[PDB]
This record gives C-alpha cells, sequence and structure tokens, in this order.
C-alpha cells in the first residue's frame, strides 16, 4: 500500500450544513493502510473511535469523534474509553492520531451528578502527558475545551491539520452574537459578519494553531511523511515518581 | 472538429450525469463555453466541476430542479447561453419548453415541436407512419372504446394481443391477451388502469409479435431536408422492459434488410421533417419482418455503441445542424467499421428481480480505461453518491473491436477489472449475460434473461475446474496473508524466528462442501492440491491492489478480494461473482468441530423493506392472513415503484409501515406468522 | 518635567481598585471578598510580592481597545507569597473586571507563575473565580486554557497544586481544578458546572437551579469532585493555611516534620 495514495472519496463525505452526521469510521478505513482496522471497545461508548491500524507499515493508534452517536458529544464513557487506550498507547510508543469533530460535552445533571469533569480531565489529561508523536486532523466542528481536550496544538502537539470545513470558536456562532452584541439588539448584520469573519478555520490558521489546511484528498499522504519525520521525536519532561492522574 | 466553424459561443447543458458529461466533452472538443445547471444535491457532480460556471436550479427532486421551467429560464438568462441541449429524458421532449425556448431568442438543439407533437402520442404517429408507407405492426386505426370493437380487432389481428395504451414510456401501460375471453377482461384492466394514471382512456390493441428483436435504426436529419440512416442497433437484453445490454451491428441482419430498413426509416424522417439526430424503433421477428414500433425524438442512451462502428460525433453532429449547416456526409459514406457492444452498469442488485435500486456512497471507483479498446461513459466519480432522487445508473461501458467475439472479450476483461465498493452493482449479470451459450451463438429475443434464468439471477455457475481454481487462488491469498504476517523488521534485542513450516493443511469450506487443501510456497509458486488435484498459482502478490491478476496452469485471471476476516472468512469476486469461502487450519477444524452451533433467530415470519424509498401504500394490517405472492406494499424510488411479496402464508402479527412515509433499506416492515 | 510618576501611581491605584469602587460594593453585598484582600488573608503578613502587575490584554475587536476597556493586571493577581515562613506561589482571579474571565494576558500571567513556582519548586495555589472564557479574545482565550491545562500536566507530581472555589465557574474553567491535587469550595457562593443550567432546560427539559447542578453540596456529596466545603471565604482560607502546613514543598523533599509535644 503506497503511502502516497490518495482519497478523493474524502473531499465530499463532510456534509454541508452542520445538521447531517456522517460515519468517521469511513474516514478511518479510507485513510489507514489496506483499509484495516482493530477497533477497540465499538459497542460502549459508541460516540468515540478508538483502535488499532497500521500508516506505511507502522502500528498507529487511531482515536476520533463519531458524529452518529449523540453528535459527538463527550461524556463520561467515552472520555474514559479514550483516555485508557491513549496511556496505552503512550506507554508503548504508539503514534497517535487523532480526528476531531466535537461539538462539546454531553450536557444534563446525570452527567454532572456522575463526574464529568473528572473524566473530561481524565481524557486532556491523557492527551497533554502523551509523549509519542501525535497527528491531529480536525473535520469539522471543534467548540470549547473539547478543542483544549482532544489533543489541540497547544498540549505539545505535533501536526495539526484543518479541513476546509472545519470551523474552530468559543462556541457556537449564534450564542456567540447573543453574548457579545447583547444590547446591541441589531444582530441582522451582526450575525452575517460574524459568520463570515469568524465561522470557519481562518482564525485558528492566522494565529497559528493549525500548521496548514489541506485538502481532504491528501490526508494520508500528509500523515505518513509526518510519521516518518516524527520517529525520532524525543522530549525531556521534569523527574517524578509518577504524576497525580485525576483517577 | 473545426474550430474555424463559427458555431454557438456558450452552450447550456439542461440535464446532468453521463449525458451532461458527453455534451460537455464534445462542446470543450469544439472551443464552445458551456453552462451546467445541478441541484443543490449535485452540487459536486462531474458535469457541474467539468464544465465552466454552474447554476443551482432548485433543491434535490427533480420536479423543483431539473424539471423546473422558471429555474432554467432565468440560468440561461442570466448567463446569455445561446443554445441549449436537453440530453435525453427530463425536458428532452416537452413542447412547452420548446415555446419557451423559440419564444426570446435561443434556439432548441433537436426536434422542432411539429415532429415531437406528432411522434408523442402512438395512434398518431402510426398513422403518419401508415401514411409514409412504411410497414406497421398488425393493428386497428384509433382509440377502442368497447369490448365488441376489442374482439373484433382480435379477429383480423388474431388471438395475440398487446393491450398498450397511449404514452407511458419504460414499458407502463402494456398488457397482454391470449383469447377473446382474455381480451375483453384484458381490455376491462387497462382502461382501468388507464384511467387511474392519466384518465385518457386511449388503448391501443394490436397483434403480438412471438419472439421478437428490438431493432433501432438511427437517423440524422438536417433543416435542409436531407436524413441519412447510421446502420442499425440490436437491444434484445431488457428487464422490466428496460434495456441493459447493446450490441450495434445486427448478427442476425444482413446487407439487404438493413438497407430497406434504413430507407424505411429515412422515408418515415423525411415525412415527419426531422431535423435533428433520432432513432426509429422495429420488432423483428423471426422470419426476418420487421413493424414500426414508436420513434424516439431525442438523443438516444446507447447512442455511443453506433459511433464507434460509424466515427461520427453524433453530439457534434447535433449541434452542427441546429447551428444551420448542412449533413457533411452522405449515404454512402457511412461504412461499418467493426463491432462494438455496450453494458449498463447500475447500482441495482441483480439477485432480486434481475435488478433492485440500492443506495449508498462509493468508497472506491476505478474504471479500466488502459485496458485496450474500452471506452467509458460515467458522470460519477469516488465519493460520489447514489440518491433516490436520479437514476441509479453508474455508468456506460463500450467496448469495440474486429468482430463480435474481440469485442465480447474485451467487455469480458473490462468487467473483470472495474472496481465498485460502496454500492450493489450488476457486473455479475452483465458478465454472466455476455459469456452466455445462447448470446455468443446469436440466438437472443426480447425474454432472454426471463427463460435463461426462469427462478432469477443465482450467480456463475462454476464448473469443476473452475472451482479447483478458486479454491486454489483462495487458498494460495491464505498462505500469503499469513507468509507476509510474519515479516517484521529488525529488532537487534529480540531476533525474530521465523517458522520454516513447509506445507498448509487447510479446511476450505465453500457453499456447503467442506475440501482438504494442501499448499506449499516456492517463493512466486505457490504448487496447491485440492482432493488430490493439482494446480500452481502464480503472482506478483500484491495484498493492498484492488485488482490482483494470478496465473493457475497458465490461465490468467483477475480476481478481487472485497473482504477478509481473522476468522478465515473471505469474499473474492472471481469470473464476476462474489464468493464466499471459510478458510482454516486443519488443526482449526478439528478443534471447532466441538464448537456450538449458535442460535440463529431465523425462522422467516418477518419481512423488512428490500429496498429504500418511499413507501406509496400498505395493503396489509395487522391480523391480516396474507398468502404466498400477495404484495405486502409498494415502494417507489428512482422512476420505478416495486410491490414485494410476502412469499408465504401466516397472519400478520404487526406491521411498523405507514403509508407515505420514508422507508430505509432493510427496515423490518411487516410481521407475520 | 516628566509625567512618568504620576502615570506610575494612577496605574498602580488603578490595579489596586480593580474594576472599580463600585463593582467592590457590589462583590461584599454577594458575602465575597476581592481577590488582593483574600491574597492578603492567605499569606504571611507582609511577604506578599506581586508579579506582572501592569500587563494589559491585548485585544482589539468589538471595541476592546478603547481606555474604558483596558484594566492594568486583566482580572488576576498573581505573585508569591509565604505561609508560616515557607515559599509558595499564588493567584487569585479577580471577579471585578470582566467578571474574571480569562484573556490572553491572564493566562499569561497564571502560566509565568506557574513556570516560577516549578522552577524553584513551591507549591501553587489558586483561588479560583472567573465567569469563563472572554468571548471577544476569541480562539486565543482557549488557547490560554490549553496552556494552563499543559502546565497542570508538567507539574502534576512534581509540585503540590491546590485550588480553592470562591466563585462561580463555568465552561472551561472547570478542568484546571480537576487537574489539581486537591480542590476546596465555599458553601453557597462557589460553583462548578461545565453547561449552567438554562442549557440544561434547552436540551435536557428539566429545571434545577445553580446550587443544585454545581454547589458545593453537590461536589462534596454526591459528585466525588471537591473535596471539602467551607461555609465562608475567611474560615476557608484559614483551612486552606492549616491544610497548606502539612504538605511538601516539592516530591524532591521529604515529608514535613514539625515539633511535637
Ligand atoms: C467547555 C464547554 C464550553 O465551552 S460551554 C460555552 C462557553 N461558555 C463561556 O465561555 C462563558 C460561560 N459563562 C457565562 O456565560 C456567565 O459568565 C455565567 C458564569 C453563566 C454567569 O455567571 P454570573 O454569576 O451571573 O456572573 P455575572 O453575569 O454577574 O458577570 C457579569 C460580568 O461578567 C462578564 N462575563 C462573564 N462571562 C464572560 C465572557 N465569556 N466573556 C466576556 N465577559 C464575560 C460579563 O461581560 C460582565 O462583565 P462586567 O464585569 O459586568 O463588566
Ligand atoms: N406489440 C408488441 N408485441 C410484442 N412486444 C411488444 C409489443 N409492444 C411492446 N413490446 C415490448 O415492450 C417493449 C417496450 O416497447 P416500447 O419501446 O414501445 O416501450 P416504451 O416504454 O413506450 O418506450 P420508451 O422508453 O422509448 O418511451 C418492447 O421493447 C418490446 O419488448
Ligand atoms: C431521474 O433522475 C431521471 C432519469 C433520466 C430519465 C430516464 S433515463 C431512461 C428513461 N428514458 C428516458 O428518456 N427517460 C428515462
Ligand atoms: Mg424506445
Amino acid at each position: 500500500d503506497p503511502s502516497d495514495r490518495l482519497v478523493p472519496e474524502l473531499d465530499t463525505i463532510v456534509p454541508l450544513e452542520s445538521t447531517k452526521a456522517y460515519n468517521m469510521v469511513d474516514i478511518i478505513h479510507s485513510v489507514v493502510d489496506e483499509r484495516e482496522f482493530f477497533e477497540i471497545m465499538p459497542n460502549y461508548a459508541k460516540n468515540i473511535i478508538v483502535g488499532f491500524a497500521r500508516m506505511n507499515g507502522r502500528t498507529v493508534g487511531i482515536v476520533g469523534n463519531q458524529p452518529k452517536v449523540a453528535s459527538g458529544c463527550l461524556d463520561i464513557n467515552s472520555s474514559v474509553k479514550g483516555a485508557r487506550f491513549v496511556r496505552f498507547c503512550d506507554a508503548f510508543n504508539i503514534p497517535l492520531i487523532t480526528f476531531v469533530d466535537v461539538p462539546g460535552f454531553l450536557p444534563g445533571t446525570a452527567q454532572e451528578y456522575g463526574g464529568i469533569i473528572r473524566h473530561g480531565a481524565k481524557l486532556l489529561y491523557a492527551f497533554a502527558e502523551a509523549t509519542v508523536p501525535k497527528v491531529t486532523v480536525i473535520t469539522r466542528k471543534a467548540y470549547g475545551g473539547a478543542y483544549d481536550v482532544m489533543s489541540s496544538k497547544h498540549l505539545c502537539g505535533d501536526t495539526n491539520y484543518a479541513w476546509p470545513t472545519a470551523e474552530i470558536a468559543v462556541m457556537g456562532a449564534k450564542g456567540a452574537v447573543e453574548i457579545i452584541f447583547k444590547g446591541h439588539e441589531n444582530v441582522e448584520a451582526a450575525q452575517a459578519e460574524y459568520i463570515e469573519k469568524f465561522a470557519n478555520p481562518f482564525p485558528a490558521a492566522v494565529r497559528g494553531f493549525v500548521d496548514d489546511i489541506i485538502q481532504p484528498s491528501s490526508t494520508r499522504a500528509r500523515i505518513c511523511c509526518d510519521l516518518d519525520v516524527l520517529a525520532s521525536k524525543k522530549v525531556q519532561r521534569p523527574w517524578r515518581k509518577h504524576a497525580n492522574i485525576p483517577l | 472538429y473545426d474550430p474555424n466553424e463559427k458555431t454557438f459561443d456558450k452552450i447550456l447543458v439542461a440535464n446532468r450525469g453521463e449525458i451532461a458529461c458527453r455534451v460537455i466533452r464534445t462542446c470543450k472538443k469544439m472551443g464552445i463555453k458551456t453552462v451546467a445547471i445541478h441541484s443543490d444535491v449535485d452540487a459536486s457532480s462531474v458535469h457541474v466541476k467539468m464544465a465552466d460556471e454552474a447554476v443551482c436550479v432548485g433543491p434535490a427532486p427533480t420536479s423543483k430542479s431539473y424539471l423546473n421551467m422558471d429555474a432554467i429560464m432565468e440560468a440561461i438568462k442570466k448567463t446569455r447561453a445561446q443554445a441549449v441541449h436537453p440530453g435525453y429524458g427530463f425536458l428532452s421532449e416537452n413542447k412547452e419548453f420548446a415555446r419557451c425556448l423559440a419564444a426570446e431568442d435561443v434556439v432548441f438543439i433537436g426536434p422542432d415541436t411539429h415532429a415531437i407533437q406528432a411522434m408523442g402520442d402512438k395512434i398518431e404517429s402510426k398513422l403518419l407512419a401508415k401514411k409514409a408507407e412504411v410497414n406497421t405492426i398488425p393493428g386497428f386505426d384509433g382509440v377502442v372504446k368497447d369490448a365488441e370493437e376489442a374482439v373484433r380487432i382480435a379477429r383480423e389481428i388474431g388471438y395475440p394481443v398487446m393491450i398498450k395504451a397511449s404514452a407511458g414510456g419504460g414499458g407502463k401501460g402494456m398488457r397482454i391477451a391470449w383469447d377473446d375471453e382474455e381480451t375483453r377482461d384484458g381490455f376491462r384492466l387497462s382502461s382501468q388502469e388507464a384511467a387511474s394514471s392519466f384518465g385518457d382512456d386511449r388503448l391501443l390493441i394490436e397483434k403480438f409479435i412471438d419472439n421478437p428483436r428490438h431493432i433501432e435504426i438511427q437517423v440524422l436529419g438536417d433543416k435542409h431536408g436531407n436524413a441519412l440512416w447510421l446502420n442499425e442497433r440490436e437491444c434484445s437484453i431488457q428487464r422490466r422492459n428496460q434495456k441493459v445490454v447493446e450490441e450495434a451491428p445486427s448478427i442476425f441482419l444482413d446487407a439487404e434488410t438493413r438497407r430497406a430498413m434504413g430507407e424505411q426509416a429515412v422515408a418515415l424522417a423525411r415525412a415527419v421533417k426531422y431535423s435533428s439526430a433520432g432513432t426509429v424503433e422495429f420488432l423483428v421477428d423471426s422470419k426476418k419482418n420487421f413493424y414500426f414500433l414508436e420513434m424516439n425524438t431525442r438523443l438516444q442512451v446507447e447512442h455511443p455503441v453506433t459511433e464507434c462502428i460509424t466515427g461520427l460525433d453524433l453530439v457534434q453532429e447535433m449541434i452542427r445542424v441546429a447551428k444551420g449547416y448542412p449533413l457533411r456526409h452522405k449515404q454512402a459514406d457511412i461504412r461499418i467499421n467493426g463491432w462494438a457492444v455496450e453494458c449498463r452498469v447500475y447500482a441495482e442488485d441483480p439477485y432480486k428481480s434481475f435488478g433492485l435500486p440500492s443506495i449508498g456512497r462509493l468508497s472506491q471507483y476505478q474504471e479500466p480505461l488502459h485496458l485496450p479498446g474500452v471506452r467509458v461513459d460515467s458522470g460519477i466519480q469516488p465519493g460520489s453518491d447514489i440518491s433516490i432522487y436520479y437514476d441509479p445508473m453508474i455508468s456506460k461501458l463500450i467496448t469495440y473491436g474486429s468482430d463480435r467475439t474481440e469485442a465480447l472479450k474485451r467487455m469480458a476483461d473490462a468487467l473483470d477489472n472495474y472496481v465498485i465498493r460502496g454500492v450493489t452493482h450488476n457486473i455479475a449479470l452483465l458478465r454472466e449475460v455476455i459469456i452466455n451459450s445462447r448470446f455468443v451463438k446469436g440466438d437472443i429475443s426480447t425474454k432472454f434473461l426471463s427463460d435463461v434464468y426462469p427462478d432469477g439471477f443465482k450467480g456463475h455457475m462454476l464448473t469443476k475446474s473452475e472451482k479447483n481454481q478458486l479454491l486454489a487462488i483462495a487458498s494460495s491469498l491464505f498462505v500469503a496473508f499469513q507468509l507476509r504476517a510474519q515479516h517484521f523488521q529488525e529488532n537487534s534485542r529480540m531476533p525474530v524466528i521465523k517458522p520454516d513450516i513447509a506445507n498448509w493443511e487447510l479446511s476450505v469450506k465453500l457453499h456447503d462442501k467442506v475440501h482438504t487443501v494442501v499448499a506449499s510456497n516456492n517463493g512466486s509458486v505457490f504448487s496447491v492440491e485440492v482432493d488430490g488435484s493439482k494446480l500452481n498459482v502464480t503472482s506478483t502478490w500484491n495484498l493492498a491492489s484492488p485488482l490482483l491478476s494470478v496465473s493457475v496452469d497458465g490461465t490468467q485471471r483477475t480476481v478481487q478480494c472485497l473482504s477478509r476476516e481473522a476468522g478465515g472468512n473471505m469474499s473474492i469476486q472471481f469470473l464476476g461473482t462474489v464468493y464466499k469461502v471459510n478458510i482454516l487450519t486443519r488443526l482449526a477444524a478439528e478443534l471447532n468441530k466441538f464448537m456450538l452451533e449458535k442460535v440463529t433467530e431465523d425462522t422467516s415470519s418477518v419481512l423488512r423493506s428490500p429496498m429504500p424509498g418511499v413507501v406509496v401504500a400498505v395493503s396489509v394490517k395487522p391480523g391480516d392472513a396474507v398468502a404466498e405472492g400477495q404484495e405486502i406494499c409498494v415502494i417507489e424510488a428512482m422512476k420505478m415503484q416495486n410491490s414485494m411479496t410476502a412469499g408465504k402464508t401466516g397472519t400478520v402479527k404487526s406491521v411498523h409501515c405507514q403509508a407515505g412515509d420514508t422507508v430505509g433499506e432493510g427496515d423490518l416492515l411487516v410481521e407475520l406468522e | 518635567a516628566t509625567s512618568v510618576n504620576e502615570r506610575i501611581e494612577n496605574k498602580r491605584r488603578t490595579a489596586l481598585l480593580g474594576g472599580g469602587q463600585r463593582r467592590i460594593d457590589a462583590q461584599h453585598k454577594r458575602g465575597k471578598l476581592t481577590a488582593r484582600e483574600r491574597i492578603s488573608l492567605l499569606l504571611d503578613p507582609g511577604s506578599f510580592v506581586e508579579s506582572d502587575m501592569f500587563v494589559e490584554h491585548r485585544c482589539a475587536d468589538f471595541g476592546m481597545a478603547a481606555d474604558k476597556n483596558k484594566f492594568p493586571g486583566d482580572s488576576v493577581v498573581t505573585g508569591r507569597g509565604r505561609i508560616n515562613g515557607r515559599l509558595v506561589y499564588v493567584f487569585s482571579q479577580d471577579f471585578t473586571v470582566f467578571g474574571g474571565s480569562l484573556s490572553g494576558a491572564h493566562a499569561q500571567k497564571i502560566c509565568k507563575i506557574m513556570d516560577q513556582a516549578i522552577t524553584v519548586g513551591a507549591p501553587v495555589i489558586g483561588l479560583n473565580d472567573s465567569g469563563g472564557a472572554r468571548i471577544q479574545e476569541g480562539v486565543e482565550s482557549l488557547a490560554g486554557y490549553a496552556d494552563i491545562f499543559l502546565r497542570n500536566v508538567t507539574a502534576s507530581g512534581v509540585i503540590p497544586q491546590i485550588s480553592l472555589i470562591m466563585g462561580p465557574c463555568a465552561a472551561a474553567a472547570v478542568y484546571s481544578p480537576a487537574l489539581t491535587d486537591f480542590t476546596f469550595m465555599v458553601k453557597d457562593t462557589s460553583y462548578l458546572f461545565i453547561t449552567g443550567p438554562d442549557v440544561v432546560k434547552s436540551v435536557t427539559n428539566e429545571d434545577v437551579t445553580q446550587e443544585e447542578l454545581g454547589g458545593a453540596k453537590t461536589h462534596t456529596t454526591m459528585s466525588g469532585v471537591a473535596h471539602r466545603a467551607f461555609e465562608n471565604d475567611v474560615d476557608a482560607l484559614c483551612n486552606l493555611r492549616d491544610f497548606f502546613n502539612y504538605l511538601p514543598l516539592s516530591s524532591q523533599d521529604p515529608a514535613p516534620v514539625r515539633e511535637c509535644h
């Protein structure tokens, strides 16, 4: 399987409007070698996807959001499921590839009473402490602290890419409009200018939060090359017996 | 192809898909700008990207996007398009469309309004053909209204009676009678269905031809009163009264009959004053007698297959005629340049009613363009989506050769080397038809699919030698995967001790039989013993490429490995058919003999939705005791309405499908006993 | 004659007053203290050394470059001090300025304090009172949070990290306390929830209030997020000093030993 194989079927997989959902497993199958994927916990906490695959013959760990289930929102079970897999992959020098499409965390009193804060912290910690090479591709939404959690560049991420359909923001364009222009009460054109200026990957691109805005048909060709140059990655961290993960 | 020829500067293609791409390509070859109209869904299709400029003309449904007169007219105004090419279907045969186009300043590339009006109705077309001294099918003139008139006509047209309603393209409004009892009861039923469909109640009664052959004469006419007949075509292979395989030169016909047919078609075209490209269809019997049957006043779907044997671009000639220039060729210039065969690759499941439309998205799509003598007309690409709104046709595959055998061999190779992953296609049926003995010999009719497969398409029935070849290929592929699994990189800390196994003893389960296979490897050559029979399989063994070419005992075979699991299951497309084989090691099978059989909850009593789309109506309710052959409900999608029969007798336990509700594929609709 | 001295004095007197005396009175009416007096209670008298006192935010969109939207300090007071003679680094979020929302300068000051603490090997104590992330800042605000998060993971197991929530905390502001070793709350004043009750009604259609959703009792009796809850700020800070007396300054130091009777 050539490492420069193109994937033109990913050019239009993401629907234009955010209401519809797609299957991240299709993207994963298209990108990886021979379209072979060993998925871990495929029937539990299905809003997140974790598994093992190969890129250019090298074992890689795949983490992604599933917009089919619960619109891809993170919750307790998905947080723990992703966190332990990420920790295992980091412990055994296995590179991580992340596909990000997440609107936020699942709201409700059940999540708050169950300790959603602790498990979201678990996932954020697992992504932050990893010293293996990690490559992140944003396919659409990345809102709020979830964007920080899903292996942002600011967590010592190596390479971050955004598809042309991506959008990184503090929160939704609407709610941002009614939270900024509260007293203006003339949001008819404010919404238009806000969506034309911020509802796109440019604010993250111009500040350097994403390395490049790539075409979806080159994703595999972009990833393998990175995994070729990050194989010798080596970082140094302060000494400790062990850290205190929010278990 | 003369750029100096001052033709229109901008042309609007008011269609979509393969015909839109073909028209755009022809216009680009002539240095003409194009305008592409599309719906919201088809915002990234092949034709919109191929053609400069694009106009969204409405939502996904065709009635509001491609049949929307106002949007198309506004697009023409905005783009200042001089001419419009309708292609086939949609507004190709609409008189009000022609009136709107001829209104302001823009020309319509096709027949004039008078010709379309004359050919629209079957009775007027038949009387015009009779005036044009063209052999017509035995039948009465006018509209039949009473059973006495129907039986009176049946007296002279014989017991075989073909009750056909006016209009209804695609096989609609057609019935068959065999007796006066059958005559009048069928005429009652035909009047009922004509009132239900359009209310015209105009029924045509004619003699039913036994074992007919559908022969189409392509005719090209200009505005200067010149008509040319470009050989013939054969479209006998049909299901649901729709053509799938077309053969350009009719092996059934000879020179004299072909000349007579062409002269009659030219005379009829002159009578109608046709000034474009069209086709005149005939039902040739076994005794080489041809009877007129309908005239299509548009570019035919299977027009490329004749092009290969004539070297003429029909779209280019149509555009030149629309400009006003006369025909550039004479009758003697038309000359047969070999043999050409065309197959329509559809997105349908051939195992269900010789084709059942299916939806999905193309994960992989590759055409055999590198193979010799292969031309592909496709309006799709990798990642394209098949939706219920449009025609599920995937592509048209055309092969040209010196003779019929070369063309058929090239077609078989192209079908074997054509990759579609994501949807279900009818390549198995096409390949099985191509290599059929009757088709190769030439004895075919309009009911070839029905009588060749009475129960239905079951797949290729592979022989003993082919079964051994398939088993050898599967075993070699399994062993190749096992060998590749052991090729790690050097560790320098814990060296890998590769096992030195010589013979692999395997149990291979195919269909229901279990075979014992002994496989050995000598580099690139696998020696496989299946039940004593010894074979040698050699190949590059590239396990990642979608297509794998192997040589079994010298014979070259192209196979595809669609699926593969660690449990031993493999799906292999071989000779165009997908076979499932379960491969285990001998010890694995011996231990598997102790495994308990899991309970399977399949005792019939349930009928899911075989086809996606919208259910028009539900004919059953809970507590209804249905019988065999009783249709549960009717579902419409992609201009086709299908009713699935229960196939068993049992009281309906519950009903989950309601009339007018969107129903996906595989959804459980009605439960019964 | 140079007006640099008068400008410096004016900037200092503005920094001490935070966002204005009226907002200080509003904060006091709620039973809450300001950041600077919280620091004064927490640390030993005459031992607080402030850092980045004149740092201001750099936003320019939505008319945030006006003089009325410029505050020295940017809703956080950061520095170092001593508890019972032992060094500690402290930051206190100022709810007076933009509701304590985190901006680029806020995150920069917190990150600088954490970097100094990890360089010298001293614990970090953080008093959290923040509405959330400044929407006017945009993605920058998010970036800042992530920076803090990264350090919260880098210092984990190296220096003790203590969080005391003394006001509302929502959105991405709830993850830094979750990454710290210990987390204390103040009754009837502090809150911790990712989404507010209004969004909960919008999505799941149920009636809950802020106290039920993210109150101190909720997180100390059924959620397992907070460790202890105190009645008010003064008692909370006294108990924080008492608790800090137990811990070592770094993981490279042995367990503290005190005079015994
Ligand atoms: C990780 C998951 C997510 O991303 S969830 C969506 C992201 N949410 C956010 O970014 C902010 C959420 N916080 C809020 O909406 C409110 O501040 C909350 C905490 C709900 C209300 O708290 P409350 O006790 O009523 O305080 P308050 O309304 O009296 O405070 C008013 C002053 O605070 C300010 N403030 C507050 N939040 C922001 C903000 N995000 N951006 C800018 N300013 C903010 C207000 O502007 C207001 O300013 P001022 O101090 O009166 O001058
Ligand atoms: N009189 C007849 N006798 C025997 N078979 C017939 C007769 N009329 C029609 N058929 C069969 O039905 C098929 C449909 O014929 P026809 O081209 O008239 O259909 P249609 O649906 O009107 O076509 P179109 O799509 O061109 O409008 C023929 O190809 C032939 O197989
Ligand atoms: C649905 O999108 C319309 C498909 C095109 C029309 C079809 S294709 C074959 C039939 N012949 C014809 O002239 N129109 C029908
Ligand atoms: Mg026809």
